[PDB]
């Protein structure tokens, strides 16, 4: 189907298929050989030039080799240099770039490839959809969506860019008008739109608005393998793991970390206390949307499993006690963190990102009426000086109706069942 | 933005290569 080859290409076709079998066959480094001889012989020849990049990433792949991708990216980039390269062959080429770019984690390379790939071809739309991927992998909410607005004004039956759109729409809390785009993008079925992260934030934004068919969509996306079940809802998933809603010390097997936590809590409070009393600046409100109303800080000791030493020095005991305790102090997919929530305050439905970790609640300051925490299908208080514990990848919510403040110390802890070699690999969040 | 309570991020992890 795809025009690869220019006027010169048509008359080497012989030699350029006899490199590329070679490559089809699996001789990697044979085909590598004949095409750097035909990049040689004809150094204009854009078809030699994309063999040369094929085969450097087939190359890559077989090796599981970080280094020679990042060969043939610059290949890829090589041969939409050349001159005379076919429209097919150019974008093939920029398009393989990108993507492998991403894959390796060069997100602001991968956008600048994108931005010259919309310029060459201004009139396909999925390469504009593939820029605003682009734009959202570097945190640019604000281009992505100009880029699907774009999209949607000349098509606008677009199942991917009404997705995309729906997103970044409730990213930014406008919940209402998320729910018809992100709808309308998942029932479109285009490819694309079969994404867990679009069934979680249409279920959410429903449930913020009352709309009682939030959970239908959680069992559609249950349903076809987006989530675990209706109430577990986590996308950065080890599968397997022992999924409970709430556990006990022993069904850890993190009894130390709890006694230790439980032993030492008024020193552990007496910190957060002195921290509120004389460096409040040091707890940071919460920041991902997840409060209907009031108030909620928290003051971070560990994320991603590094210490926060300015922190620390806040909370200078506490540090040293948790420092014996890699099982949290090593939990790149968690925190250490105090957190203070005031009176009238609502924390949303909402489930973490990941079924890897559980997380231990130490109360500290708990005021005796108004506090209370639903995991699923199951509500319980905190209680000063005593360790609660639940997997927050199930859906949970707050309320704090007190007359004064409550203070708790959150110690985020690996899954119990994961091995040594998988928290040492799984990418931190 | 990281994905600390939520799943709010488009992407919550930064991957690198194989
Ligand atoms: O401080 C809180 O009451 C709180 C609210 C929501 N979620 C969590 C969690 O640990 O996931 C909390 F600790
Ligand atoms: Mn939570």
């Amino acid at each position: 189907k795809p025009k690869l080859l220019n006027k010169f290409d048509k008359t080497i076709k012989a030699e350029l298929d006899a490199a590329e079998k070679l490559r089809k066959r699996g001789k990697i480094e044979e085909a590598v050989n004949a095409f750097k001889e035909l990049v040689r012989k004809y150094p204009q020849s854009p078809r030699a030039r994309y063999g040369k990049a094929q085969c450097e990433d087939d190359l890559a792949e077989k090796r599981r080799s970080n280094e020679v991708l990042r060969g043939a990216i610059e290949t890829y980039q090589e041969v939409a240099s050349l001159p005379d390269v076919p429209a097919d062959l150019l974008k093939l080429s920029l398009k393989r770039r990108s993507d492998r770019q991403q894959f390796l984690g060069h997100m602001r390379g991968s956008l600048l490839t994108l931005q010259r790939l919309v310029q060459l071809f201004p009139n396909d739309t999925s390469l504009k959809n593939d820029l605003g991927v682009g734009y959202l992998l570097i945190g640019d909410n604000d281009n992505a969506k100009k880029v699907y607005e774009e999209v949607l004004s000349v098509t606008p039956n677009d199942g991917f860019a009404k997705v995309h759109y729906g997103f970044i729409l409730k990213a930014q809390n406008k919940i209402a008008e998320s729910i018809p785009y992100l709808k309308e993008g998942i029932e479109s079925g285009d490819p694309g739109t079969d994404d867990g992260r679009f069934y979680f934030h249409l279920g959410d934004a429903m449930q913020r608005v009352g709309n009682k068919e939030a959970y239908k969509w959680y069992e559609l996306g249950h349903k076809r393998g987006h989530f675990a079940s209706v109430w577990q809802r986590s996308l950065y998933n080890v599968n397997g793991l022992k999924a409970q809603p709430w556990w006990t010390p022993k069904e850890t097997g993190y009894t130390e970390l709890v006694k230790s936590l439980e032993r030492n809590w008024k020193l552990i409070r007496d910190e957060g206390l002195a921290v509120m009393d004389k460096a409040k600046g040091l707890f940071l409100p919460e920041d991902e949307n997840l409060r209907e109303k009031g108030d909620w800080s928290q003051f971070t000791l560990w994320q991603q499993g590094r210490r926060n030493e300015n922190a620390c020095k806040g909370a200078p005991k506490t540090c040293t006690l948790l420092e014996k305790f890699p099982e949290t102090t090593g939990c790149r997919r968690g925190q250490i963190k105090y957190s203070i929530m005031h009176p009238g305050t609502h924390v949303w439905p909402h489930t973490g990102p990941t079924n890897c970790r559980l997380r231990m609640h130490l109360g500290l300051v708990i005021p005796k009426e108004g506090c209370k925490i639903r995991c699923a299908n199951e509500t319980k208080t905190w209680e000063e000086g005593k360790v609660l514990i639940f997997d927050d990848s199930f859906e949970h919510e707050v309320w704090q109706d007190a007359s004064s403040f409550r203070l708790i110390f959150i110690v985020d802890v690996w899954h119990p069942e994961l091995t040594p070699q998988q928290r040492r690999s799984l990418p931190a969040i | 933005g990281k994905c600390k309570d939520g799943l709010g991020e488009y992407t919550c992890t930064s991957l690198e290569g194989f």
